[PDB]
């Protein structure tokens, strides 16, 4: 059924979101970030104020 | 979306299996505005140390991996943990990432200077309507689980 | 999926109607058979203007340009500048904004640049004294059109600023079942880059037609000269019949071409204003489209408007049919109990539209 | 019970309808004194909600 | 059966922390008087 | 009351998984419902139709 | 009597008369999807933030 | 090898700066 297809899609999305939630945050979301911790020249690419 | 002033209530668990004993009503609130986009921002702090000090002037390291990063952040407002304010004056050619800074008062080697900055954040486009009536049991609907 | 329409007819109305409803629409077969098929330049610019004053809207125009897909977003307004192509005057672009401006998240502050008058589109004075007064009856308390510079065709160069401070949840429910007793006749005669003698001659011509009447005739003389007078010579007149009783206004307008006699245009416009009063019951034919649209988007209530049989023409029917296609609302007409005249009561049930864009 | 408290809170936020409290199983009480006291406590708590 | 807990039952909400002596006025006054005698011994 | 109007022939030819046509009887409340078809409504726990 | 097309089959099959079926009309803004800004507080009786 | 990677990083930064510009 179409409902079953939608349910499968939500299962895929929930798996992906669970993996994101357990996964360690990106470098920009540690609060204090050091030059060594982040990738080299990351700030140039990113937009910060 | 909805008209503003529309009240709503929130619940973290709807299935009977996870009801437990605590109260299930999690949040209450009023919709204030409806839009297509939002500009949530998060605080991001860059951390380094001084290694060479001349009264107000000092040289700092570990903020930036290359002088290129320094170039983007000249004139940036910085301060110590002690609260002494300052400025990113100029990137030193050698070594990469080292830069000169001036401060209102002399800093101690043990102190740590920090640059305050703001990082944009995005809202996750996740939509999972509750469809209990479509299920056989009609009382064990389960969606995205809590982080815990 | 999409409500479909054919041809370029009522483009501005259909797009505006879609924006208010929030219902996506498709317009197809736009000038398919013409040598230059598809979308015209000015009517492109209107789509740009619609995009500027809203957020989240998606507008697609086909590769051949004969088909358009519009998925409306929310009305947000803001401060912006629009450059109007010479093919159409500012009144072409201002007029649709009168529908949309009062229902925005933020105040409309749009600066229009281009020709300010034409033979076929609403003039500045038509908008200032002829159209917004209808909105003010519907609850738009604060609205103004500031004429910073006049631009006559073909070089134009005029500049007008539209400001609509009033933001309202929805139009009030109208109840007008009488013939407004129009008390005085006012108007503005204007000219650019020419001698004042023309403007005076026009007021003479209008006065000759209107001298036999039993009310005031006071026509303003607004002679524009110098830097702010635009780049081309031009001159026109707008005469407004005012009902101070319920603040209803009836207006006719026209502009002059090179070599035309100023007295004749004054005679014609005064004569045309006289036509409109005879053909009207509560609102003029040139004002009826705004009134009907506003009533459709009112509270879930019926507003009553008296309309003369002469107003029920080709344009009125196609307007109503477009309204039903988008909003499914049906305009009902009933005879008036009187026998002296033949007017009809237009009863329109509102849809309960509300301003959700505005923050609270 | 939770379902009673949970339901009232939902009603309060989503627009209060008329609420009428109906007490049952009062015959299970064995003393008239404790029955009256129990009625008093439930009524006052119910008065706080509605 | 999911019986109501103490917070739901008493519905005390948020209140400031109050010393136990406030529960009985007699004890509070006793302590105050003794403290007054001790302070008098200094005066 | 609840009733399914789907033709039994369609149920067997395509299978039970086919979407259905359903009729709902009841009393209307609140603001009047427009007579013309095509109105958007939401059925709790089912979706928008 | 209101007739709906394309209803999920599970609604017809897994139909319990005990559970109410509530149909609610939708205004134009209810149809649109987007970011919603709200003032929210944790419920006073909820244990955890 | 390392110099090539540095060159690639420089190209990526230049492209991003152009995209801002
Ligand atoms: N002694 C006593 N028994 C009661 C009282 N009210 C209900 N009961 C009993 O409680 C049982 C349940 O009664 P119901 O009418 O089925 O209540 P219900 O809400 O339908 O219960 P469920 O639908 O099964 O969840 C019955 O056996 C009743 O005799 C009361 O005041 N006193």
């Amino acid at each position: 059924s179409s409902f079953e297809k939608q349910q499968i899609e939500i299962r895929k999305q929930i798996e992906q979101l669970e993996n994101e939630a357990v996964a360690e945050k990106k470098w920009s979301l540690k609060g204090e970030v050091k030059a060594k911790d982040r990738p080299e020249d990351a700030l140039l690419t990113e937009e910060l104020e | 979306l909805c008209s503003p002033n529309t009240p709503f209530c929130g619940v973290q668990i709807v299935a009977n299996s996870d009801t437990g004993n605590g109260f299930r009503i999690a949040a209450t609130g009023i919709v204030e505005e409806i839009d297509v986009n939002i500009e949530i921002v998060k605080k991001l702090k860059l951390v380094g140390f001084p290694y060479k000090i001349f009264k107000n002037t000092a040289f700092i390291k570990d903020m930036f991996s290359s002088a290129m990063e320094v170039a983007r952040f000249e004139g940036a407002q910085i301060k110590t943990v002690s609260g002494i304010r300052g400025e990113i004056k100029r990137a030193l050619s050698k070594p990469e990432g080292h830069y000169r800074a001036a401060f209102e008062d002399k800093i101690l080697m043990s102190d740590i200077v920090i640059l305050r900055s703001w990082y944009p954040v995005r809202v996750k486009k996740f939509y999972n309507p509750v469809t209990s009536l479509l299920l056989k049991e009609k009382t064990e609907w389960k969606g995205l689980r809590l982080t815990g | 999926k999409y409500t479909t329409f054919q041809g370029s007819q009522n483009f501005r109305l259909r797009i505006v109607l879609a924006t208010l409803s929030g219902k996506p629409i498709k317009i197809e077969k736009i000038r398919s058979g013409d040598l230059n098929p598809g979308l015209k330049d000015y009517e492109v610019s209107f789509l740009r203007l619609i995009e500027s004053v809203t957020n989240g809207s998606v507008i697609e125009i086909s590769y051949t340009g004969t088909t358009v897909i519009y998925r409306p977003g929310i009305i947000v307004g803001g401060a912006s500048t629009h450059i109007c192509p010479s093919s159409k005057p500012v009144g072409y672009f201002v007029e649709p904004m009168l529908y949309l401006a009062p229902f925005s998240k933020k105040k409309f502050s749009i600066l229009f640049k281009g020709i300010t008058a034409s033979h076929n589109d609403a003039g500045i004075e038509a908008i200032k004294w002829g159209l917004m007064p209808v909105m003010e009856k519907f609850g738009v308390r604060e609205c103004a059109l500031h004429t910073l510079k006049r631009g006559s065709p073909p070089l134009g160069g005029g500049e007008v600023h539209l400001v609509v401070d009033s933001l309202i949840a929805q139009p009030i429910t109208m109840h007008e079942i009488d013939r407004p007793i129009i008390s005085s006749i006012t108007g503005v005669a204007y000219s650019t880059r020419v001698s004042p003698s023309l403007v005076n001659r026009m007021i003479d011509g209008a006065k000759k037609v209107l001298k036999n009447l039993q009310c005031e005739v006071n026509i303003t003389a607004d002679v524009w000269r110098g830097e702010n007078s635009g780049k081309s010579p031009g001159w026109g007149i707008t005469l407004v019949a005012q009902s101070k009783q319920k603040g209803w206004s009836y207006f006719a307008e026209d502009i002059g071409d090179a070599g035309s006699i100023p007295e004749e245009l004054g005679e014609k416009v005064a004569c045309q204003l006289l036509e409109e009063i005879s053909k009207s019951a509560a609102v003029g034919r040139n004002q009826l489209p705004l009134a009907i649209v506003y009533m459709v988007i009112g509270k879930e209530d019926i507003g009553r408007l008296r309309i003369n049989k002469e107003q029920i023409d080709e344009r009125f029917i196609i307007l109503l049919r477009d309204i039903k296609k988008i909003f499914n609302t049906e305009v009902f007409l009933k005879p008036v109990d009187e026998a002296d005249n033949e007017d009809m009561i237009a009863t329109i049930k509102g849809i309960g539209f509300t301003n959700t864009s505005k923050k609270i | 019970e939770m379902e009673t408290m949970e339901f009232l809170n939902i009603a309060q936020h989503h627009g209060m309808p008329r609420v009428l409290g109906v007490a049952t199983h009062l015959d299970l009480f064995k003393s008239q004194s404790t029955l009256r006291a129990s009625k008093k406590r439930l009524k006052h708590r119910f008065w706080t909600e509605v | 059966k999911r019986a109501i807990n103490y917070q739901i039952l008493k519905n005390k909400g948020l209140t400031p922390k109050r010393n136990k002596d406030n529960r009985n006025s007699r004890v509070k006054k006793r302590k105050k008087y003794q403290k007054a005698q001790k302070k008098l011994k200094s005066v | 009351r609840f009733t399914d109007l789907t033709h039994p022939e369609l149920i067997e030819t395509q299978g039970l998984q086919i979407d259905r046509k359903v009729a709902i009887y009841g009393y209307l409340h609140g603001t009047p419902l427009p007579s013309a078809p095509g109105t958007r409504v939401h059925i709790a726990g089912v979706g928008d139709f | 009597r209101i007739v709906f097309e394309k209803v999920p089959m599970e609604f017809v099959k897994n139909f319990n008369p005990k559970f109410p079926i509530v149909m609610g009309g939708l205004l134009p803004t209810e149809i649109k999807f987007g970011i919603v800004k709200a003032r929210l507080r944790r419920h006073r009786w909820h244990k955890k933030i | 090898t390392l110099a090539n990677n540095v060159e690639s990083k420089l190209r990526d930064d230049l492209e991003r700066l152009k995209k801002i510009r």
